């Protein structure tokens, strides 16, 4: 398998974005 | 620290652990009863 920011950030003209989960990928796989 | 606003990485829960045996087992020797609260809308 709009702004957003890795780790660098960047945003754009459009005035969208995406906000990040409380619990990452890795958080979950230790709950798996 | 006196209180104040911190920032700190979350516990995903609590550190447990049980060592495998192929030889023995856990059973209980004893019970208890409680009750649980539950509210729906
Ligand atoms: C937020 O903006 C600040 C300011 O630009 C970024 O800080 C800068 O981070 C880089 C990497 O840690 C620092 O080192 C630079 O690496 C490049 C690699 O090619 C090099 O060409 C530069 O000369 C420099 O060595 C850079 O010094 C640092 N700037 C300051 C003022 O500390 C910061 O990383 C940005 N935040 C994120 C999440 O990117
Ligand atoms: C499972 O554990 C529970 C407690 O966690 C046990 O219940 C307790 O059993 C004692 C009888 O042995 C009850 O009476 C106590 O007797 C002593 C004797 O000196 C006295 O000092 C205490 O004040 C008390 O009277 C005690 O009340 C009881 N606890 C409760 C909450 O009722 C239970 O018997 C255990 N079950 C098995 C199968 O071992």
């Amino acid at each position: 398998v709009y702004g957003e920011c890795l780790g660098i950030c960047a945003q754009k003209f459009n005035g969208l974005t995406v906000l990040p989960p409380l619990l990452t990928d890795d958080m979950i796989a230790a709950y798996t | 620290v006196q209180k104040s606003i911190v920032a700190y990485t979350m516990s995903l829960g609590a550190d447990s652990s049980i060592a495998y045996s192929n030889n023995t087992i856990a059973i209980p020797t004893n019970f208890s009863i409680s009750i649980t609260t539950e509210v729906m809308p």
